[PDB]
């Protein structure tokens, strides 16, 4: 699949969730 | 405008004068100065009526 991701508006936070591979390429972007 | 009448003549000279002169100034002046409190992940309302 592909990596979820939680977009918070209150606290500008972002969140990703999903293998580590694929965690992996979200926290290097 | 010049004209010329073969037929009469005017005694003397005559000047007729006529003088306008006007000056003005204005200012105007506008300011707005405003706050407002809110937080930072801030949403709108939808009210509306």
């Amino acid at each position: 699949q592909q990596a979820t991701l939680i977009a918070d508006k209150r606290t500008n936070s972002l969140i990703v969730r999903g293998t580590p591979e694929q965690v992996a390429q979200v926290a290097e972007l | 405008a010049a004209t010329f009448n073969p037929t009469q003549s005017f005694l003397g000279f005559n000047i007729f004068p006529t003088l306008t002169a006007l000056e003005t100034q204005g200012l105007t002046r506008r300011v707005y100065d405003g706050n407002v409190t809110m937080q930072s992940g801030q949403r709108s309302l939808s009210a509306t009526g």
